[PDB]
RNA sequence: GGCGGGCCUGAGGCGGCGGGGGCGACGGGCGGAACUUAAGCAUAUCAGUACGCCCCGGAGGAGAAACCAACCGGGAUUCCCC
């Protein structure tokens, strides 16, 4: 099974060669006290700290930012851990565009891991 | 394996020993008759790998 | 109990979802209910809620209420909402 | 502001108009059969809610379930056997009757695929439900984009199967969060999962 | 009999309901089932969305 | 003669018996009001009124479909189908016009599959005061409208050239057609001995 | 009473199209045991199992909160470790 799921990894992995197989995910508190201090990967971002960002909730998902409108942004300081996540995101994309430009596309470093550990 | 077959015991006073048994009479469902279920089955459910720290 | 003790519960600010816009039955759907009710009419079980008003006060009617809806908190408000067509005839 | 209005007419079941159409109603499917053919969905508006649109392909079907406590069937009424097991007259059927009606209009009419029932009538003897079915194989459904993902042979004799509305309900799916954790996929299902003995080999 | 198959394949070609032999074999499932294009048809609402924000490709060091 | 003793099949038998046991029973108000309609010659002067406005014809839709929407290619406007006043039907337009005010005679039908339908019409009507008239057959009104049946058609703002007589019709109906009164009836059951 | 039209509930025939039965697994819904265990046996237990029945798929079922939580909190389902 751990080579089956391997090799079937890797074959998302050329169906889509730019983008990384797994997406961005935010920072969120674990829950109950004797977790408090640690942080962990989110189901999403939230709205509101996806709008901090000045991105619309489309627009976050196609460029690979999940967002779920389950969570509720609750503390003040759960906005900080996540807004500051997008931006550390935002600013480490690049979005290919012009049709599809070959050459370019082919040199592309796919992120294997969860991104932004 | 050994089990598939069907035998109901013959029992004591009909002079045969008592082992279950086919319509005929033939050994069956025991370790030491031919073609019985070995009586303690060999097993897939054993510790194959031994672990080390 | 339920609760953690930390004297000083409170280290990260906190925004408290509320109200959603509160909303209200707004003007149609009053209106729709006042639209059928003229037309059929109040239900049995209600009816003799407001028969037991004009002469008992209470009590006896909160307790039939009680065992035609099931839930006090539905019953005062059942005994209440009927009230007003008590004090008219 | 039309739709909207009928189902408040729906909210009173017991005022004198509602009553006397429905003893008009309950008489006749009483002198009728226990799987007639409906041209019209008797309540127009609960069809929508439910999902009933009258493009052609959807059929209404009305069907009389007995009302009764199960009695279970056994030679002289004894359940030969422990003593906890003995019971023939008060049983209680464990699928309501709304889902067993659903089972029923799929026997006598397999091809279609029911989708879920509206109550329509009541007496102490018969209940009667209404069950919505929609043809698979008329060209417009299969088309539809919203009705397309019900042709899909997944989706074939869901009613038996346990896929319909009173049947999520009948497994207990209705009601989801805790106090429903032993039901979440299915209960045989859950059984499984819990009682399955593994044996980690380089544990 | 192969001269005679062609010729009844031209008397019914091109036409709606074909004499059954002459229809593709495929298997039951294959008769029955959708048309790749009707599965992917989406509600025109739903339809919407998909072109208004479309794929792209983005990669992260 | 040997006619009165014919056992009729069960559907004809059933849907008789139907009339027979409705006309016998209490039959409350509001469901009076539908049995017993306005009289035929009121009806014709509404539906003589209906006809002069209606919908296009099928034939006509036909003939839009070929011209007015298949050479569009040649020319480029949408609406040069009908704008002239016409006569709606169908219970969400018509609640959604008689709640607005605007329309002026509604014309619901005495038959009706479920009367729930167009139970709560008639007091819809006297709440925001618009006039009301209940018309024989939901069929000969759908013909009206070009429909196979529509449960009620709504007079619109109207031509001026037919305001005249359109005012004469709306008071033949204010007087024959009065909501309270007929919410006092509670029905009839009339016994084997008055037929 | 007669006759002809419209609507509505039905009656036959035609045309196209579906539907039925099979598979020792997995799967979904029911109906449903006892031997056993308790050193006896009744509640328990075996077991929400054997078997009976109906239905589907290449997986099904489940699924985007009338949800857990009480925290410096999570966030559809499904599976796995604990």
């Amino acid at each position: 099974r751990k080579i089956r799921r391997r090799q079937t990894r890797l074959q998302k992995a050329k169906a889509i060669f730019p983008c990384p197989l797994q997406k961005l995910r935010p920072s969120v508190t674990r829950c109950s006290q004797k977790f408090n201090l640690t942080q962990r990967i989110g189901r999403g971002f939230t709205l509101r700290e996806l709008q901090g960002v000045g991105l619309s909730a489309g627009k976050a998902r196609q460029i690979g930012i999940a967002v779920d409108p389950r969570r509720k942004n609750k503390s003040e300081e759960s906005v900080a851990r996540n807004v500051a996540r997008l931006k550390e995101y935002l600013s480490k994309v690049t979005i290919f565009s012009k049709q599809a430009k070959p050459e370019e596309i082919q040199q592309a470093i796919q992120h294997q891991g969860v991104v932004m550990p | 394996a050994g089990v598939q077959c069907t035998a109901h015991s013959w029992g004591p006073g009909r002079a045969v020993a008592r082992l279950p048994r086919k319509h005929g009479g033939i050994g069956a469902y025991a370790n030491f008759a031919r073609g019985g279920h070995m009586a303690h089955p060999t097993t897939v459910i054993r510790r194959w790998c031994r672990k080390v720290n | 109990p339920g609760k953690v003790f930390n004297l000083k519960k409170g280290g990260a600010v906190v925004r408290i979802v509320r109200k959603k816009e509160e909303r209200k039955t707004k003007p149609h759907q009053e209106f729709v209910k006042s639209i059928i009710q003229e037309c059929t009419g109040m239900a049995p079980y209600e009816m003799h809620i407001i028969e037991l008003l004009r002469m008992n006060k209470d009590r006896h009617a909160l307790r039939y209420a009680k065992k035609r809806l099931g839930n006090i908190k539905r019953a005062k408000a059942k005994r209440d909402q009927l009230s007003v067509y008590a004090r008219n005839i | 502001g039309a739709y909207k209005y009928v189902q408040e007419l729906w909210r009173k079941k017991q005022s004198e108009a509602l009553h006397y159409l429905f003893r008009l109603r309950t008489w006749e499917y009483r002198q009728l059969n226990a799987i007639k053919r409906c041209s019209h969905p008797t309540r127009p508006e609960k069809a929508r809610r439910l999902g009933y649109k009258a493009k052609r392909g959807y059929v209404v079907y009305r069907v009389r379930v007995r009302r009764g406590g199960r009695k279970r069937q056994c030679v002289h009424g004894i359940s030969y056997g422990k003593p906890r097991n003995i019971g023939i007259v008060g049983l209680k059927p464990s699928r309501s009757l709304r889902a067993l009606a659903e089972q029923k209009v799929g026997r006598r009419l397999p091809s279609l695929r029911v989708l879920n029932s509206y109550w329509v009538a009541q007496d102490g003897s018969y209940k009667w439900y209404e069950v919505i079915l929609i043809d698979p194989f008329h060209p417009w459904i299969r088309n539809d984009p919203k009705i397309n993902w019900i042709c899909n042979p997944v989706m074939k004799r869901r009613e038996c199967r346990g896929l319909t509305s009173a049947g999520r309900k009948a497994r207990g799916l209705h009601n989801k969060g805790i106090g429903a954790m032993k039901l979440r996929p299915s209960k045989r299902a859950a059984w499984k999962r819990n009682h399955t003995r593994s044996l980690r080999r380089y544990r | 009999n192969q001269k005679a198959r062609d010729e009844a394949r031209a008397a019914f070609e091109g036409a709606e309901h074909i004499p059954k032999t002459f229809r593709p074999r495929l298997t039951h499932a294959m008769r029955c089932q959708l048309t790749e294009k009707q599965k992917r048809l989406l509600p025109s609402k739903l339809m919407k969305r998909k072109l208004q924000f479309p794929k792209l490709k983005y990669a992260v060091k | 003669d040997l006619t009165p003793f014919v056992r009729w099949p069960r559907q004809v038998r059933i849907q008789r018996q139907k009339a027979v046991l409705q006309r016998r029973l209490k039959v409350p108000p509001t469901v009076n009001q539908f049995m017993n309609p306005i009289s035929r010659n009121l009806t014709n002067e509404i539906f003589n009124l209906a006809r002069k406005y209606s919908p296009e014809s099928k034939e006509e839709h036909k003939a839009r479909l070929l011209q007015i929407a298949d050479a569009k290619a040649n020319g480029k406007p949408l609406p040069e189908k009908s704008d002239k006043l016409v006569i709606a039907s169908g219970i969400r337009r018509i609640t959604s016009l008689v709640e607005s005010k605007r329309a002026k005679l509604v014309l619901i039908a005495n038959d009706v599959d479920p009367l729930e339908l167009v139970l709560w019409l008639p007091t819809l009507c006297h709440k925001m005061g618009v006039p009301y008239a209940i018309v024989r057959t939901k069929g000969d009104l759908g013909k009206l409208v070009h429909l196979k049946k529509t449960t009620s058609v709504c007079f619109t703002d109207v031509n001026p050239e037919d305001k005249p007589t359109f005012d004469k019709i709306l008071a033949a109906v204010a007087h024959e057609v009065d909501y309270a009164k007929a919410m006092k009836t509670y029905g009839g059951g009339v016994r084997r001995e008055d037929e």
